[PDB]
């Protein structure tokens, strides 16, 4: 299948999934998890779009075929991913009765750029979402696919735990991390509790907020701790001498 | 300028990377990072970057910002001796050769 | 002072001289800008303009 | 021969963008795919409710017309043929307080006045 | 400004004149202040 | 067709090259034959049009 | 807020911009996401728990601590009384529906009935 | 996309009921409206500032 | 004006000025009380004449209160006498719905696109018909690659018209 | 103003170079007028629709004695070339002439087909200072 | 990389000298940390950079400490050795931060502004569709179309 | 301008809020700007999930 | 304020030369106007180079797979009707939809001035060496 | 609340490509859009320009278009439906009531007697649920019915 010289390798492609998906539809006796993730893309329409009809009916000149195709440009009904050979050998699989070889562990992204009904031009210098899907289009895991959904939560307060001591310290360890400079940053309980508070608990902000903790301008308490160990340091050295 | 596409892009590279057991273009980056990272040594006393002499030319005149761009343009980083970078230096915060890093790890086994 | 270290002095004048050369250029003082006499009457006191050579 | 050239010949009633000429089979793609790509398809085109379906809306238009809809794609829109503000801008009732800079009041009523 | 010389720095009204002294530093760490206390007093009986 | 939209579909039949005298060459135009002596036309006016 | 105790929509017909209700428990109470409040997570209960159960001593919401070293204040009566739940606040809300209620609300001035029985 | 704008006549249907084009059309004599045929229906934008 | 403009020449002109300005007659009413029993027994606005009012005037509504606002004439009377006619004419063409059901406006619903569920069985429609086709294309397919090195679906499926 | 050009030059102050509000400046002088451009022939400094009727000034209003100039915004018809007859525009110093006759001016207004301003550059109209400074400009010789 | 343009090079001092408002918005130096930490690198120079500055900003409102008449002038001397020491540490940054990005940019085919030199690909500042037609500091004349560093496949 | 509404959460949740949007979104991520935020929580030594805070602009709105 | 000098009389046979001059100018932009109209549609009807920038995706990508194979079985003909000007390049594939959003996002083409040169051109001097002496905005060979 | 760039920034001293600066009709501001701005190269200002271009008012109000363009398109591919006409008896009881036109009365709460608090305007319905009302002629349903989760069963989530 993937082993050709261009361009040859994109129809050895094709017939190749399809045989594929018909041989994992034909095996009854062996286990087979299929993963996908984001299976929410699979559920609705491609971003692709059906070739405008004029590409199929060839042409003379530009000046009268009645065509408008170099003229103005125009929207064309998507391509549902139902209709990709792929997803239609998984579907086939689904929908047909008598495959309970297969079980579909999958997952949903909702990975797309944010809209809040107003929206600008992006900063390309400075943009978190360049590389997001544009969906902006709700979706259910119940009503649109034939899974069985469960639900997923950000960190609780253990696993959070967990997590955030294991990116901090492991990664000091490792010395990706502040390292001879450890009395800049604070210690490991504020951190916690401050990066609980930015993040709100939510993984993907955890890593983050982990990472900008770099900047953080406003915490005084290797300051203030500093300051008490001197003084404490003096007293000593006026006990002393 | 260094976009978080960019980042994204790095970060594909960076597991396909991992994945194919390439250790290549790693070793050729730590080696970078050892190189210029060394902590700058202190300036001693009596030290410092020359301004531009006053009394020259008006204070709005071109010939400040002239002066500033050449002698920056006369010190480039392998001019910079302030900063430690040879084979003589000894780098105690980081780790030698290839030998070192944690994709060698069967080596380290007894 | 933040960012304390150990770290050891480097040799005096690190710095390679720049590509301006001060050396050749003449300090000007007293006729650099213009300015306007506050001078209500009389001859201007000739010892700070022109008394010496 | 005034449509062979299609952006010279504009009437002072005309309006961008212009729509594109029909095409038969293309509101969905049930009806493509039949009468295009593959053409022993059982379904001419996909369910097609009774009641009347609105694909501008809120806004209303005139049966019988044919029409488009707001571009999802910005690509359609960037490469469409409409134009940019030129001239002089013009607002119907603030053409008569002139400018920003002039702004014309007949009568000192407070801003917030409301006609009862 | 014109034709003449820019001023001293101070020569000039303060640049944070508008900004009140109890911002220029911010002295936070107000939690921190009790808890360096119960510990020297500690310390000091040990 | 103004450069615009349609640019791309002006044809070289558009061109009144028998109005003109062209360098060889250059391919360029040098001069322009007169336009109003010999100029005959049904329709000075509009063809609806009877004064 | 006292407004929008009381307030009932089939008042609000015949006023104008009185009519409507107070924007943001408004625009909250319509957001079901709002509908479904967190109970007090594992670690949150747990704690409580061992603190009033194992060590003998019930944790203090911040309005019972007694943080004048020199008197003893009587507890305000809202103390631990007042109830969470997003339905109430914090105020949250979807935009589309801040968008219809502003513009609305501007529209709307001018309906009134002065003259009501 | 690029449809034909359609209305379905109340005779028509499987319950009679009023088309809101029809409405549109009872508002357009009551308060005298020009309707403008040539109007692009992908045109319509809030005006983002103001609104 | 009581100030300046008061007494002389132009005090004509200024006044007149002011009573053009002013020729807007608001009128309103209640849609509560245009639900009564009208004098042949008949509920004068019920619940649909009110949706086709509500339509028929879109924004002359709010709070439950129809406002019409006549600006078309220089003086107070005549706009007052607009206003009344263009009230019952919109009254008049409202009450149809009390003719039958066939002038109840319809409700506009939003009906989402068919879900994904049912979007899924898009893969399998004609079934049968594709898979056995399917062969056959890759019998011509198997035949093509013989020839050539790439094989085109507009080799095998598709069909592009010549000329 | 500096030297009177006209009478206003007695009323008018420059006030320095001077910033107006968009497409607002007192003195309407088309300097852009004849401004050539083949591909935009139709579109420029020309009616904003080909759909529009000719303007006011290609038409005889009323019973005249007759006129001397015609103003500048006549567009030039078939008729302007066939017919023969004087045809006159106001531009400085005096008058210009169609007097041969073309196709290729037909349906531009003369406001196009008259340059505005000048190559040709007369030392008598100017003092010796301004002679100097438009020499400084590398316009006349010298 | 989007912009393609010639460009107006600073020097570093002056770079830095703009503080808070780039060289160290906070922003900025968090992306540069992300590159570093995704490359398997430490940032230690990055981490001096943001104490330094941090501190910087922390009392920026503040008026310097008491100037004491010296003769010897030791704290003049001082403070501005403890001065120059910090722009080199910042130096050391500003001049990591630029080679790590041109070698990463090496990595991901990507194309710099122009006349920018990236390290094993272009010796020569790359150039390609600049306003004049030469190769600015090479004197030598440019190909249409644009320069192709890298080998097509993607 | 801004105004704060402030309530106490005796189930130990707390969120802060602005214009009824999460903070975390409001700010945009940005930890150095939430954290000017925090800071009242930390100066009265408080915990800042025994707390629900809902922020109003009353200047002039941008978005 | 200073009272206005008198400005100077005008000169003598300098109407005739001025008429002279203005009227020959008119002249002479006859054969402007032609010889830019020949040099537009010129330009118009003749080929030009790809308006894409080799240098980003979906493009850099070997010309045997790919887009390219998207536009050598699919496009060819269209792509060759139009000349290769890059606003009917853009739109049609726009409207070939199997790219479909990232004609504009994703994708990158060579900016006006340099997608105008004519086909089988080698160097960039190609921009300043087309003919100055006709109107066309640049949009002549 | 879009982090975006609404605002055409003002004409100054000539902005050139540096850290931290990009010319002001730069590709990169705007999508690309600013094409439609700029005037390239050292523009000589007595013969050359278009006004227009360098002016305040008018560039800033190109911008506030494509701004507008770009949410328009935005709140557009956000719609997954059609608005349906469908005749007052056949509806689903939460739509029987009289709904006011946009922006007309307080914005409605779909069924505050049953629970549902939530704008009626925004509420969407299931094209499997209407099939009944919607496609009359076809007899044997040409959506096949929904299928739902039963939330009392034991399933994986339940530790079953």
């Amino acid at each position: 299948g993937h082993r050709a010289v261009a361009p040859a390798s994109i129809d050895r492609q094709s017939v190749c999934v399809k045989f594929l998906m018909d041989e994992l539809s034909e095996e009854k006796k062996l286990p087979v998890v299929i993963v996908v993730d984001g299976w929410n893309l699979f559920s609705h329409e491609t971003h692709f779009r059906y070739p405008h009809p004029d590409f199929l009916r060839g042409l003379a000149s530009f000046n009268e075929s009645s065509t408008d195709i170099d003229l103005y440009p125009q929207e064309l009904p998507r391509i549902p991913a139902s209709r990709l050979s792929f997803v239609r050998g998984l579907n086939k699989m689904i929908l047909s009765g008598d495959d309970p070889n297969k079980f579909f562990i999958t997952c949903t992204t909702r990975d797309f750029k944010p809209f809040d009904g107003i929206s600008g031009f992006p900063n390309v210098e400075t943009d978190r979402f360049a590389n997001s899907l544009d969906e902006y289009a709700p979706y259910d895991p119940e009503k649109d696919s034939h899974f069985h959904p469960i639900q997923i939560g950000n960190f609780d307060e253990y696993e959070y735990r967990s997590f955030l001591r294991f990116l901090i310290n492991s990664g000091e360890l490792a010395g990706l991390g502040w390292g001879p400079l450890w009395h800049a940053s604070s210690d490991f309980e504020r951190k916690l509790y401050k990066i609980g508070f930015l993040s709100g608990r939510n993984p993907q902000g955890v890593v983050d907020h982990y990472h900008q903790e770099l900047v953080w301008r406003y915490d005084y308490q290797r300051t203030r701790q500093k300051q008490y160990l001197l003084k404490r340091r003096m007293e000593g050295m006026s006990r002393g001498a | 300028r260094l976009t978080y596409d960019h980042l994204d892009q790095l970060q594909q590279w960076t597991m396909r990377a991992t994945l194919d057991g390439r250790t290549e273009e790693f070793n050729r980056i730590r080696d970078l990072h050892r190189e210029w990272s060394q902590h700058p040594l202190m300036p001693v006393l009596g030290d410092v970057e020359p301004k531009f002499p006053l009394n020259l030319f008006k204070q709005n005149h071109r010939a400040k910002k002239r002066f500033l761009v050449r002698w920056h343009k006369a010190n480039t980083p392998a001019n910079w001796l302030w900063m430690p970078r040879g084979p003589t230096v000894v780098t105690p915060l980081h780790r030698t050769n290839p030998t070192q890093y944690p994709e060698n790890w069967k080596q380290m086994v007894q | 002072i933040s960012y304390m270290e150990d770290v050891g002095r480097s040799v005096k004048n690190p710095t390679v001289p720049g590509l301006m050369s001060t050396k050749g250029m003449k300090k000007k003082f007293h006729n650099l800008y213009s300015s306007t006499s506050t001078k209500r009457m009389g001859f201007s006191n000739p010892t700070l303009g022109i008394k010496k050579v | 021969n005034a449509e062979r050239f299609p952006h010279e010949y504009h009437t002072p009633t005309s309006r961008f963008p212009p729509t594109p000429s029909e095409t038969p089979a293309t509101q969905d793609w049930m009806a493509y795919t039949a009468k295009y790509l593959d053409k022993q398809f059982t379904i001419s085109a996909e369910p097609a409710p009774v009641y009347n379906v609105n694909k501008l809306w809120p806004m209303q238009q005139i049966p019988g017309k044919v029409d488009q809809t707001p571009f999802e794609e910005d690509q359609t829109w960037l490469l469409h043929s409409i134009p940019v503000q030129q001239l002089e801008m013009h607002h119907h009732e603030k053409d008569l307080q002139d400018l920003p800079f002039i702004n014309h009041e007949q009568f000192p009523r407070s801003l917030e006045w409301n006609a009862p | 400004r014109r034709g003449k010389p820019r001023p001293r720095a101070g020569m000039f009204p303060d640049k944070y004149r508008r900004v009140p002294m109890l911002l220029k530093p911010q002295q936070g760490g107000q939690q921190y202040f009790n808890h360096f206390l119960i510990r020297s007093t500690n310390d000091r009986l040990t | 067709n103004r450069p615009e939209v349609a640019m791309h579909r002006n044809t070289v039949g558009l061109l009144p090259a028998h109005m003109w005298e062209t360098d060889k060459k250059t391919g360029k135009v040098k001069s322009v034959k007169d336009s109003v002596r010999d100029y005959q036309t049904k329709t000075p006016y509009p063809k609806w049009v009877q004064l | 807020m006292r407004e929008f105790a009381r307030f009932d929509p089939r008042k609000s017909r015949g006023n104008g911009q009185k009519g409507f209700p107070f924007r943001d428990a408004y625009l909250t109470k319509m957001n079901e996401a709002n509908q479904k409040t967190p109970p007090p997570t594992l670690e949150t209960i747990m704690d409580r728990a061992v603190r009033e159960h194992h060590q003998h001593a019930r944790i203090l919401s911040p309005l019972e601590v007694q943080r004048d070293v020199g008197r003893l204040e009587p507890i305000p009566s809202y103390a631990g009384k007042i109830n969470a739940d997003r339905s109430v606040f914090p105020f949250q809300w979807k935009t589309e529906d801040w968008y219809e209620y502003e513009v609305a609300k501007v529209r709307n001035r001018r309906f009134v009935f002065e003259n009501t029985e | 996309g690029v449809h034909r704008v359609g209305y379905t006549h109340p005779s028509t249907l499987p319950v009679p009921c009023a088309q809101r084009w029809d409405l549109r059309l009872a508002r357009a004599r009551i308060f005298q409206e020009y309707i403008e045929e040539k109007a692009p229906g992908a045109w319509q934008l809030e005006d983002e500032r103001s609104m | 004006d009581n100030l300046q403009y008061k007494r002389y020449d132009w005090q004509g002109w200024y006044q007149r000025m002011l009573d053009v300005h002013n020729r807007n007659v608001s009128l309103r009413c209640r849609i509560c009380d245009l639900q009564r029993l009208d004098g042949n027994g008949v509920q004068f606005v019920d619940m649909q004449t009110e949706r086709r009012l509500r339509i028929l005037a879109q924004h002359r509504v709010g709070m439950g209160v129809l406002k019409l606002d006549a600006d078309k004439y220089e003086d107070q009377a005549d706009n007052v006498t607009f206003g009344t006619t263009k009230l019952s004419e919109l009254l008049a063409d409202a009450r149809k719905a009390q003719l039958g059901e066939e002038y109840w406006p319809s409700v506009e619903l939003k009906v989402r696109k068919p879900s994904g569920q049912s979007k899924a069985h898009y893969s399998l429609i004609d079934n049968e018909r594709i898979e056995k086709r399917s062969r056959e294309l890759y019998e011509k397919y198997r035949d093509a690659k013989k020839r050539s090195l790439f094989v085109t679906p507009m080799e095998t499926w598709l069909e592009v018209k010549g000329m | 103003l500096k030297i009177a050009k006209s009478a206003f030059g007695f009323y008018l102050a420059r006030r320095g170079q001077r910033k107006y509000p968009f497409l607002r400046r007192p003195h309407i002088k088309n300097t852009h007028s004849m401004n050539p451009s083949a591909p935009y022939f139709w579109s420029f400094m020309t009616a904003k629709s080909q759909m529009a009727f000719l303007p006011e000034e290609n038409y005889i209003t009323g019973d005249w004695t007759g006129k001397f100039f015609v103003s500048k915004r006549q567009v030039y018809t078939l008729q302007h070339a066939t017919s023969g007859a004087k045809v006159r525009v106001k531009s400085f110093p005096s008058i210009f002439e169609f007097n041969s006759p073309s196709r290729w001016n037909i349906g531009k207004e003369m406001n196009t087909l008259t340059k505005p301003r000048m190559d040709l550059i007369d030392e008598q109209m100017l003092t010796k200072k301004q002679r100097l400074d438009y020499v400084r400009a590398g316009l006349l010789p010298k | 990389n989007t912009f393609l343009t010639s460009s107006v090079a600073t020097p570093p001092i002056s770079v830095i000298r703009t503080g808070p408002k780039w060289w160290a918005d906070p922003e900025r130096m968090v992306r540069q940390k992300l590159m570093y930490f995704t490359l398997g690198v430490d940032q230690l120079p990055l981490r001096r950079t943001a104490v330094i500055q941090r501190d910087l900003q922390r009392f920026h409102m503040c008026k310097p400490p008491p100037r004491v008449g010296d003769s010897t002038g030791y704290k003049r001397s001082r403070a501005a050795q403890l001065n120059t020491w910090y722009r080199r540490i910042q130096y050391q940054e500003y001049h990591m931060q630029h080679l790590f990005t041109r070698h990463v940019w090496g990595l991901l085919r990507v194309y710099p502004g122009n006349t920018t030199k990236i390290q094993g690909k272009a010796d020569d500042g790359y150039v390609g569709y600049d306003s004049v037609p030469f190769h600015r500091y090479n004197r030598a004349p440019l190909p249409f179309p644009a320069r192709e560093l890298y080998e097509r496949r993607k | 301008h801004f105004t704060a509404l402030l309530r106490e959460n005796r189930d130990h949740n707390g969120i802060i809020t602005v214009m009824g949007k999460p903070l975390s979104l409001v700010l945009d991520n940005k930890a150095w700007l939430m954290e000017m935020v925090l800071m009242p929580f930390d100066e009265a030594n408080l915990d800042y999930r025994d707390f629900d805070a809902h922020i109003v602009s009353e200047g002039h709105a941008m978005p | 304020w200073a009272k206005p000098k008198k400005r100077p009389k005008v000169g003598q046979g300098f109407h005739e030369k001025a008429q002279k001059w203005r009227e020959e100018y008119l002249l002479d932009r006859h054969r402007a106007l032609a010889d830019s109209l020949r040099a537009y549609v010129e330009f118009s009807t003749s080929k030009r180079v790809e308006p894409w920038d080799a240098r980003f995706k979906p493009f850099d990508r070997i010309e045997k797979d790919g887009v390219y194979v998207l536009m050598r079985y699919m496009m060819e003909e269209k792509l060759q009707l139009c000349n290769y000007h890059h606003r009917p390049v853009k739109r049609l594939f726009c409207n070939i939809g199997l790219m479909g959003p990232q004609i504009t996002t994703k994708a990158r083409w060579k900016p006006y001035r340099f997608a105008t040169n004519p086909a089988g051109t080698s160097k960039a001097e190609r921009m300043y060496q087309r003919d100055k002496t006709v109107y066309t905005h640049g949009h002549n060979d | 609340v879009s982090t975006g760039e609404f605002d055409h920034p003002p004409f100054q001293f000539r902005q050139r490509h540096t850290f931290n600066t990009t010319p002001l009709h730069d590709a990169n501001r705007f999508g690309g859009r600013t094409a439609y701005l700029r005037e390239i190269g050292p523009v000589n200002i007595k013969k050359q320009g278009r006004r227009f271009k360098k002016d305040p008012r008018t560039v800033q109000f190109n911008v506030d278009v494509w701004c507008a363009q770009q949410t328009l398109r935005k709140r557009w591919k956000q719609r997954d439906w059609e608005v349906i006409e469908i005749p007052f008896r056949l509806v689903p009881r939460e739509q029987q009531r009289v709904i006011p036109e946009l922006y007309t009365d307080i914005p409605q709460m779909t069924d505050p007697a049953r629970n549902d608090f939530s704008n009626i305007r925004n509420k969407v319905y299931d094209r499997e649920e209407l099939q009944g009302v919607l496609f009359p002629a076809a007899g044997a349903m040409l959506y096949p019915p929904l299928q739902r989760v039963d939330k009392q069963a034991m399933t994986l989530d339940k530790y079953l």
